[PDB]
């Protein structure tokens, strides 16, 4: 996750407005279905007391 | 109710709590004094015939007024 | 003269008043405001300018680097607003911004770079705000709501007698800074003057002059007059002081002046004054009580025989006076005007010196710390005096000058001793009584921010961020091949912006109801949010109205509720200063002479001038017709001369605000009524066909125009072709700008969804053939009608009681409006199916659902999906969805009948999206999204070719209207000097861009004409490509989220009982009855009464303005019957033009003027017929119709002077005794509708963590039982009825389910068990140390 925060940093800057998963597996060496979940991976999900 | 007939009557009740105590200051029917309670100078005839009662001389009166205003 | 768009219709105006001062373009202050923010700025002071100028340029570590900051620009979007609403996006710019890079070596810090890097980096993307002044973030539209803080300077304020018991008021003045800590003095109840720093420990208010470097004679010098004695016993008489209760009598030269113990006066003040007297004797016990003003010593010793301050007893007279001391010095400290503060200030004050002061300053900042003379000078010197602490802005520079009375507007940034020592002799001074306190609602205390200025700060923010982050990577390394684009990502700088546009108090989705409700929303200024007060410490304090306000905020329009007084308007004229304070114009009064030019003046200016009335005469030449005119000063309102008056109000409307100027005789009205009224004007949802008020102001057509709602024209020119859905128009030839096509096309909106579910909608206006000019509208809105404002449809009503159906507030509503469908609404409402995939694989859209037998999916295309063209009802699937799930194991009795009959399991669920309940509407429009990974279906490929082939329909249309606009254009530059006119059409349309023609200019412009169409084949062609691109590639939906299809369902709704009608006059009401029309009264000739009122409402409201308007409308009404009688007979158009004529100009010397007689005759046909429903009429907010001219105008008709009717009731037929009132009003149907609100449940859904049913009308949900109607139950005995809603009815999960079972087995008894909440609440004490417990039975 830290490797793929680190590319799309880099990767939206240089290449414009930000990179779709496709350009992402592309410069990265995954296969594009890990990155897929490696996106789909929630972070830090909620307090349920928040307001409405 | 409509919300604004509640806010009708507090209007109400403020306005004329406002004109009462006004009022009451003015305290018209009174006694003849004749003679400043404050410096007993001669308070002159027209301030006892505009305000029937009076207590203090004009001077007097402004004094105070301006301790009254700021408090206490 | 006329527009033509305005002899279509001309509304009939009262207000005699002329007008001078045209109202501006009501959404200036969110235009303007977002102009000065994204803008070039050359010389750096406003918007991104500012903050890239204030952060850069960055020098790094030692200064090897330095980062500068070049320039920016904004990159155009992806999408335009249309686009960013479908495809639902934030539409924004991004912000490339090109940067530089230097680096140094050694011995040239400023000396020779290196080498230095050129770089265009990308920070972010700013939004941007549309042609209208809203934003569109994350595809719906919000507002940015404009703030109203207080500002930085100097504010005197004091508790008003509160906080000490006596009530002696205790005065404070607050040095609040832009930046910096926050100096503040205040008095002590003993009235001494102390002064905190930060809201820290109190300290004497002189420890500071002492900080500053005085000492207690110059201090005494300052705050003080030096009384004089000299030598015996002699005193120095200023005369004036002894204004007076006398200690000594008076006396001067022996004979007399005054005898003692009288009080002194104004008689023998004068006869001193007259006589001349300086010098006169007191005694020497006279002097015992006098306070010394300075050091006095003795010169034997050089020993002081008294400091400064000090109290002068007889010995120290009798010494200072064997010293051979003839002059003595006194503190004039009288105890009414000029009080002893200061004196005794510096008897509590224990320091002396600049050194003690600053150590005391110094324990009181930094405590406990051991203080150095040098720490000590240091952090006083920060604290006021160092320029990158304390930061007076502009605007607090402003104030601060301007609020002590100087006449330097502009001035340093930091504090100085002169602006403390004027600040606390204002202090003084307002406790002496001269001078008063500011009132914190003041407006010239508050300015106002908008979107530029928070967006600015937000952007500033980020700038910071990005500083950081540059500083330190030019503290490491600092290498070559490091460039401006590896140091800066644009996240942190766009995250403040994007966090702010999202998610602030101030965004806030435009209220779309209709276009006033946007032009109010729009115009408004908001106490709240984040940097101004909280609703929760707000007071009491600024919900009320001040007199600063008059011209600035409307007083009338606010909401009503939670917060009043918290959400004001901005006012019809109200401006925004240079600095950002509130404004208004007046027009310039010269001696007499009421002058023309207008100048502005904000709530601090417009104090210290004479403003005379709106609503005064005047003569021809200007002058004044009244000798004593009604003027506003600095606080109240009385006549002043002629002479003295200096400004005058710029119209009689400019008090209100654009939404209650819409109100026909608000001047009648009791201001909450007007407030209500104003605030259900923004409620109006608008009807099916728009119906103009026939009483108006003459405000709707500006706030239709000015609004988005409607198209207005560019430039004037002739309507080349009109449709439902676009309007072309070909340009007047003065207009062209030559190297233009010549036409240009307005597309229409047609059916689209508002905030609000309701139907935005433009309507054509013009004709083919008919003339136009710029300004004239071509689209009406949705709620305008041929250019005005109009909300909702004006009634035939009466005011009358009948039969206790419109009893409290109810109305009485004929059926002859809901056959009208008057006040129908076409609403749209977006219901989306997302398809997601879940951890047992994807869920698909397809038709081949669960056990639902072929009747549901008879709508239903083949990819599942519903046709564009059904009308579904609640319950219909329009997207059939089917999810996987796994077995779950069936109980028996189902195994054994599905043993039976076979149907063996589905293992997947029929989690579809069907309509809600009670909805029945057409589905308008299906659009649908996949993701880059999910392929597509037949629907998606069907939707896709049919929005290709109408971009590529749309471009080559448009381009083929142009290319035969632009050859028109050219065969009229082929007319001479080398012409072809009559060959011109000979050879092809396309042999003319290679016409020939003589060698002038003018081939020229044949050949620029040409190659300029050429440019629009090109760039149409660029424009098909970019669109496909568009149209085809895949969407970046949300992660997981394989596809989402979005139907919208477009239902009509009607008027029914429980509807909210409502009047422009604060008189709202609910449809009680829909009365047959037979049913309802009727006047002698037939006609019924479309609505049906209490008159008992009027009394005790205070809004005769219904009644004023009823008799308007019904002579409004009149005269347009007469009228269509007229026309419908074929009365030629002498009649017409006579009587139209003789209507046009009624009323005392109204402003208005029209004659027909300079009129087409087509346009009297034209005009007649547009009047043949009933003439409009206006009446200007304090300006408009007296009841004489209503009477006059009720002549004009055969109507009836008193307005009161005879009336027949409808079921007997017999006269109601007494007449009654009928006219017209016009009422406006508020959308608080009946369906939106009623809402019921048996037994539906149930919350995961407290089982309780769910709550909302959304969710199914019940209904609140709370503790107050826990305490009703109680107050009954209904002990049952309390332990079922709170037992079974709620919370307890297995004694629900068993009353279900019983109810439907029809024995209707509970086992209540026990609730789920008493057993959680159990779990969780239990779960703390403490064992609680139920104990045996
Ligand atoms: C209404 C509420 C504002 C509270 C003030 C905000 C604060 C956090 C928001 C949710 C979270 O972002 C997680 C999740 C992200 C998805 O992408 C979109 C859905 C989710 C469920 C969001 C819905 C909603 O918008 C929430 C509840
Ligand atoms: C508006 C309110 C009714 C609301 C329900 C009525 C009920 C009691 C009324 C006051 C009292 O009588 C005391 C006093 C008597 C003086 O003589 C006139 C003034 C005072 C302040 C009155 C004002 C007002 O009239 C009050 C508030
Ligand atoms: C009257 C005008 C000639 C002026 C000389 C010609 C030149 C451009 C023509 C329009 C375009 O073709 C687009 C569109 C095509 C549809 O098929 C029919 C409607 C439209 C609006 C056309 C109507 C008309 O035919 C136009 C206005
Ligand atoms: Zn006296």
């Amino acid at each position: 996750i830290n490797k793929l925060n680190r590319i799309s940093r880099q990767m939206l800057q240089e290449m414009g407005r930000e990179p779709t998963p496709e350009e992402l597996a592309e410069r990265m060496l995954m296969p594009e279905d890990k990155i897929r979940k490696v996106l789909k991976i929630a972070k830090e999900p909620i307090s349920m007391e928040t307001p409405i | 109710s409509d919300e604004a007939d509640e806010a009708y009557s507090v209007t109400e009740q403020l306005t004329m709590t406002g004109i009462n105590r006004i009022r009451q200051k003015i305290n018209a029917h009174g006694i003849p004094v004749y003679l400043c309670e404050a410096c007993g100078n001669p308070i002159p005839e027209a301030r006892r015939k505009i305000f029937p009662g009076v207590t203090l001389c004009v001077e007097c009166q402004a004094y105070q007024e301006r301790q009254r205003k700021h408090y206490a | 003269v006329y527009s033509y768009t305005e002899k279509k219709r001309i509304r009939k105006d009262f207000g005699k008043r002329p007008q001078v001062l045209d109202v501006p373009y009501l959404l200036s202050i969110q235009l303007d405001s977002f102009q000065k923010f994204i803008e070039q700025d050359p010389e750096g002071q406003y918007g991104l300018e500012a903050a890239f100028r204030s952060v850069f340029p960055i020098q790094s570590y030692s200064g090897n680097s330095e980062l500068q900051y070049v320039s920016y620009r904004l990159g155009e979007p992806v999408f335009d607003v249309q686009e960013c609403q479908i495809r639902g996006v934030t539409y924004s710019a991004p912000l490339r911004v090109k940067l530089r890079l230097v680096i140094y070596e050694r011995e040239a810090p400023e000396g020779t770079v290196k080498d230095i890097k050129e770089q265009e980096v990308y920070m972010g993307e700013i939004p941007l705000m549309t042609d209208n002044g809203t934003f569109v973030i994350n595809g719906t539209e919000r507002v940015i709501v404009s703030q109203l803080h207080r500002s930085p300077g100097v504010f005197f304020d004091s508790d008003k007698g509160k906080t000490h018991s006596s009530g002696k008021v205790l005065y404070n003045a607050r040095i609040i800074p832009y930046r910096g800590s926050w100096l503040d003095f205040e008095f002590d109840p003993k009235d001494n003057l102390f002064v905190r720093i930060d809201r820290r420990r109190k300290l004497p208010a002189t420890i500071i002059l002492r900080a500053l470097n005085y000492t207690t004679e110059q201090i005494l010098d300052l705050f003080f007059e030096k009384v004089i004695f000299e030598i015996k016993l002699q005193m120095e008489l200023v005369p004036e002081r002894l204004r007076g209760t006398a200690s000594f009598d008076i006396e001067a030269n022996g004979k007399v002046y005054v005898e003692k113990g009288r009080r002194i006066t104004a008689r023998h003040i004068r006869q001193l004054e007259k006589d001349d007297v300086k010098l006169i004797e007191v005694p020497v016990e006279y002097i015992a009580g006098k306070v010394v003003a300075k050091d006095y010593i003795d010169e034997s010793t050089g020993e002081l025989i008294c400091a400064a301050n000090m109290e002068l007893s007889l010995d120290l007279l009798a010494k200072l006076s064997q010293s051979g001391h003839k002059r003595i010095e006194t503190l004039f400290t009288n105890d009414l005007d000029h009080g002893p503060y200061i004196s005794e200030t510096l008897r509590v004050d224990p320091t002396n010196d600049r050194l003690s002061a600053l150590v005391e300053i110094y324990r009181m900042m930094r405590p406990g710390e051991p203080p150095t003379r040098e720490a000590a000078e240091s952090l006083f010197e920060n604290l006021f005096f160092s320029e990158d602490r304390y930061d007076l802005s502009a605007v607090g520079r402003m104030k601060f000058n301007r609020s002590l009375l100087r006449e330097e507007i502009e001035g340093s940034g930091i504090l100085s001793k002169d602006d403390i020592i004027d600040v606390m002799k204002k202090l003084i001074d307002i406790r002496n009584g001269k001078g008063e306190v500011d009132d914190i609602d003041h407006l010239g205390n508050r300015r106002i921010r908008s979107v530029g200025e928070m967006a600015e700060n937000q952007f500033r923010v980020g700038l910071v961020r990005v500083e950081r982050a540059v500083k330190e990577r030019l503290s490491l390394g600092d290498l070559d091949t490091l460039m401006p684009q590896d140091m800066i990502n644009a996240k942190p700088i766009s995250a403040a912006v994007k966090e702010f546009f999202g998610s602030s108090q101030l965004s806030q989705f435009m209220d779309q109801n209709n276009p006033l409700s946007e032009i109010t929303h729009k115009r408004r200024i908001s106490a709240l949010g984040p940097g101004g007060l909280t609703r929760e410490r707000a007071g009491f304090e600024v919900r009320d109205v001040h007199p600063t306000h008059y011209g600035r905020v409307c007083p009338i329009e606010t909401p009503e509720g939670p917060n009043i007084g918290l959400i004001n308007s901005l006012s019809v004229y109200a401006q925004t200063n240079e600095y950002g304070f509130l404004e208004t114009p007046y027009r310039k009064v010269t001696d007499g002479v009421v002058t023309d030019e207008i100048h502005y003046l904000s709530a601090i200016e417009e104090g210290n001038y004479v403003i005379a009335q709106a609503n005064s005469n005047l003569d021809e030449e200007g002058h004044f017709v009244e000798d004593l005119v009604t003027c506003r000063s600095k606080g109240e309102s009385s006549l002043f001369s002629r002479d003295q008056v200096d400004y005058m109000d710029v119209s009689t409307q400019q008090v209100v605000s654009v939404g209650a100027s819409l109100i026909p005789f608000l001047e009648h009205d009791d201001a909450n009524r007007a407030l209500m009224g104003a605030n259900m004007q923004r409620q109006a949802v608008p009807t099916l066909r728009a119906d103009k008020p026939l009483v108006g102001t003459g405000m709707e057509r500006a706030v239709a125009v000015d609004s988005g709602v409607t198209a207005v024209a560019k430039r004037g020119g002739v309507v080349q072709y009109v449709d439902a859905s676009r309007i072309v128009i070909k340009v007047n030839e003065d207009e062209m700008y030559p190297g233009e096509a010549g036409i240009d096309i307005y597309n229409l909106t047609k059916y689209t969804r508002s905030n609000q579910n309701t139907c935005i909608n433009q309507m054509p206006c013009v004709s083919l053939g008919e003339p136009v000019e710029r300004g004239d509208v071509l689209a009406d809105g949705p709620s305008t009608d041929l250019g005005e404002l109009a909300l909702g449809q004006n009634m035939r009503v009466a005011f009358m009681p009948w039969n206790g159906y419109n009893f409290e507030d109810s109305i009485l509503v004929s059926e002859r409006v809901v056959q009208e469908d008057r006040f129908t609404t076409i609403h749209i409402q977006e219901l989306a199916c997302v398809s997601r995939d879940t951890k047992l694989g994807p869920e698909e859209i397809t038709a081949d659902i669960p056990n639902v037998g072929e009747a549901a999916l008879s709508k239903l295309d083949e990819s599942g999906i519903v046709y564009i063209g059904a009308e579904v009802t609640g319950g219909d699937i329009l997207v059939g969805k089917v999810t996987p799930k796994g077995e779950t194991q069936l109980t028996p009795e189902e195994k054994l009948l599905r043993a039976i009959f076979g149907e063996k399991a589905s293992d997947v669920k029929d989690s579809s999206l069907r309509v809600p309940n009670g909805v029945s509407g057409t589905v308008i429009d299906v659009q649908v999204f996949t993701r880059d990974g999910v392929e597509k279906d037949k629907r998606a490929l069907e939707i896709e070719e049919m929005q290709l082939k109408q971009a590529k329909k749309d471009l080559s249309e448009e381009l083929q209207i142009l290319e035969a606009g632009l050859f028109s254009r050219i065969r009229a530059v082929l007319v001479a000097g080398g012409v072809e006119a009559e060959k011109l059409d000979k050879l092809p349309r396309d042999r003319w861009l290679e016409l020939g023609l003589t060698d002038e200019e003018k081939q020229n412009q044949l050949e620029q004409l040409a190659e300029q169409y050429d440019e629009l084949k090109h760039e149409f062609e660029k424009k098909l490509e970019a669109k496909r691109r568009k149209i085809t590639q895949g969407d970046d939906l949300a992660p997981g989220v394989l596809k989402i299809v979005k139907v919208y369902l477009a239902v009509k709704r009607r008027i029914q009982p429980g509807d909210k009608m409502a009047g422009r006059h604060g008189n709202k009401g609910v449809i009680s009855k829909i009365n047959p029309i037979e049913d309802m009264p009727y006047d002698e000739n037939g006609t019924p009464v479309d609505i049906v009122l209490n008159p008992l409402g009027v009394p005790s409201r205070m809004n005769i303005g219904q009644i004023l308007e009823t008799h308007l409308g019904m002579a409004a009404k009149g005269i347009g019957d007469k009228i269509n009688a007229m026309l419908k007979q074929q009365q030629e158009v002498a009649k017409l033009r006579e009587f139209i004529q003789r209507a046009y100009d009624l009323g005392a010397d109204v402003r208005q003027k029209v004659d027909l007689s300079t009129f087409s005759d087509e346009e009297v046909m034209r005009l007649a017929e547009n009047l043949r429903k009933g003439m409009p009429i206006a009446t200007p907010v304090f300006d408009g119709a007296k009841e004489a001219e209503i009477k006059e105008l009720l002549k004009l008709g055969d109507l009836p002077t008193s307005g009161q009717i005879r009336l027949y009731d409808g079921r007997t037929g017999e006269q109601f005794e007494r007449p009654v009132t009928v006219g017209y009003m016009y009422m406006l149907k508020l959308n608080h509708l009946v369906d939106d609100k009623m809402h019921a449940r048996s037994t539906g859904s149930y919350s995961l963590v407290t089982q309780q049913p769910l709550g909302g009308k959304a969710q199914f949900g019940g209904q609140r039982f709370g503790e107050m109607e826990v305490w009703a139950l109680e107050a009954y005995g209904a002990a049952y009825t309390l332990q079922e809603m709170l037992t079974v009815k709620s919370d307890d999960v297995n004694g629900r389910t068993k009353m279900y079972k019983n109810i439907v087995d029809g024995n209707h008894q509970m086992e209540p068990g026990m609730p789920e909440s008493f057993n959680v609440l159990l779990k969780e004490i239990r779960s703390l140390g403490i064992n609680i417990e139920l104990e045996d039975e």
